[PDB]
């Protein structure tokens, strides 16, 4: 059933799983027609598909052209997440493909359901997890590659770097989580944080700048205070 | 006007003739049912007195045979049988006749109810569902399990409907995924009506003996089988104008005919809002929207 703070380990066991968010397949800017009504403009997106124990990304890119003549988008874009995740999943050997797969929004359960009628022994689960993969396209890398695309491309990252050289699995996700939450909670200042010190950069093979293990813990606390300190404000506690 | 007669009444029981019912005390000289209209199934239903628990009863057609009841003391239940001696049995129906121990088929001349429920309904149909090749009539109960039931025990006690399974590789073509899940008028067409059913008279005739399982049996599975034909038609763009307006027909009697009190148990508040308020066919049920919104507002 739902994936919750309960059965939270089983994501870094050793039964190959996928988180897949579609926050960011179907993006628009709403701006006024010269008659002045309201239009819509798409925008390049992705899909966000996930090996939360390997940290592998499929960041499969959703080209504008995609959209053209198309009807009741935001139906279509769960639809058009869910073929290219069979896709996927038909692209990879068969000891590569995922026994679950793990959709952050609940819309998208019957949409993949129906395009992995072909896998019944994947299990397709919701999660009770409030995961912040929207912020995904907040990585300058993965933003830079989706505005830039100019036809549908796969992507390959690995969204923790070397960190598993160092951390388990657990504590790479967290980490990752807590970024990703800093990144949507307050955009400007989460990567004020990431780039204050010019002396830590950024391996061109990578997405987060080169911190020590020390220089972790300090990141760490002050993307925890971002997060509370915002907390207060939105609420007045 | 056909007859069936009863041997004897030894327990005290409720007993049904299509949507009447009667209550026999134990040991009545009660000894059966005349004038029972030819030219339609029939269904002859039970519940004792002692235990309300299995309704149970007999689908059987006058038309194929000679048909009794008799109370097995082993087995604690009425037992449709055929006669298969023509004189024997006109003999005995005749005796029980001239002494009137027989309630008369109280069906009022202006009344089309029954006709209404099993327009499409056929013996021969009934008799695939229900496997018991060795019987002319068909006997259901409260506790039996449809083969869709079964696959999520005991096969020879089971009811065949026909599976209609909406996440299935049969309801959704390859690279039509989405096409086929938010319209369901190939799986309707193609596959059950064209494939499988052959017309549109079997489809109703198996959705409209559902209804009757579920109603009389309280049959669970039967309840089931009933919403998921009609939400397979109304979750369709593409009917036959002549299939619509015959659902509404066979639906309204189906919501006229149910007892006000059961609509809690056998109605399914997200089919019947989404068939009549939110899908392809919305605006094609007048008469059952009329009479759904004036019976059971509340559902809605």
């Amino acid at each position: 059933g739902a994936m919750n703070s309960s059965n939270y380990a089983e994501l870094f066991n050793n039964d190959i799983k996928l988180f897949v968010d579609d926050t960011n397949v179907y993006r628009v800017t709403v701006h006024k027609t010269f008659e002045g009504n309201v239009a819509t403009k798409a925008i390049n997106g992705c899909i966000f598909t996930l090996n939360p124990k390997t940290g592998h990304l499929f960041l499969k890119i959703i080209h504008t052209s995609v959209w053209a003549g198309q009807k009741r988008l935001s139906q279509l874009a769960k639809w058009k997440t869910a073929e290219e995740v069979s896709a996927l999943v038909r692209s990879l050997p068969k000891e590569e493909q995922p026994k679950q797969i793990i959709v952050t929004r609940k819309a998208m359960l019957d949409p993949l359901e129906v395009h992995m009628l072909d896998f019944p022994n994947i299990a397709i689960r919701p999660t009770e997890l409030r995961l912040p993969f929207s912020a995904a396209m907040s990585i300058d890398k993965l933003s830079d590659v989706v505005m830039k695309a100019t036809e549908p491309q796969m992507v390959l990252f690995n969204i923790y770097d070397d960190w598993l050289d160092r951390i388990s699995s657990y504590t790479a996700f967290s980490r990752l989580t807590l970024l990703l939450r800093a990144l949507k909670t307050n955009e400007e200042s989460a990567k004020m944080i990431l780039l204050s010190d010019p002396t830590i950069t950024i391996k061109s093979y990578h997405l987060w700048p080169s911190f020590t293990d020390e220089q972790w813990i300090t990141i760490e606390s002050q993307m925890r205070d971002l997060i509370l300190t915002e907390y207060g404000r939105k609420y007045n506690v | 006007m056909n007859t069936v007669p009863f041997t004897s009444a030894p327990i005290e029981v409720t007993i049904g003739i299509d949507q009447y019912s009667f209550n026999v005390k134990e040991n009545q000289p009660f000894h059966g049912i005349k004038d029972i209209p030819i030219g339609h199934v029939h269904v002859i239903h039970f519940q004792h007195a002692d235990n309300s628990s299995m309704r149970y009863g007999y689908w059987f057609d006058c038309r194929m045979g000679n048909f009794y009841i008799q109370y097995d003391p082993k087995d604690g239940l009425y037992k449709m049988m055929e006669e298969r001696d023509g004189a024997k049995f006109e003999n005995i129906v005749h005796n029980f006749k001239e002494r009137q121990m027989m309630v008369s088929y109280p069906k009022i001349d202006e009344d089309d109810t029954w006709y209404n429920l099993t327009e499409f309904v056929q013996m021969d149909k009934i008799r695939k569902i229900v496997r018991k090749d060795e019987n002319q009539f068909s006997y259901v109960d409260s506790s039996m399990t449809t083969v869709q039931e079964n696959e999520l025990s005991d096969p020879a006690h089971s009811l065949n409907y026909t599976v209609i399974n909406f996440k299935s590789r049969e309801a959704i073509r390859p690279g039509h995924e989405m096409e086929d899940f938010l319209d369901k008028s190939y799986y309707l067409n193609t596959v059950m009506l064209q494939g499988i059913f052959k017309n549109s008279s079997n489809y109703f005739g198996e959705l409209q003996f559902a209804f009757l399982n579920a109603m009389f049996f309280g049959n669970y599975g039967s309840s089931l089988q009933w919403h998921a034909m009609i939400e397979l038609i109304c979750s369709s763009a593409t009917v036959p104008k002549h299939m619509l307006d015959k659902l509404d027909e066979i639906l309204y009697y189906q919501i006229k005919t149910l007892p006000e009190q059961y609509s809690d148990i056998l109605l399914n508040e997200r089919v019947w809002n989404i068939c009549l308020y939110s899908s392809f066919q919305k605006n094609s049920l007048h008469n059952t929207e009329k009479i759904m919104e004036n019976k059971y507002p509340e559902l809605l």
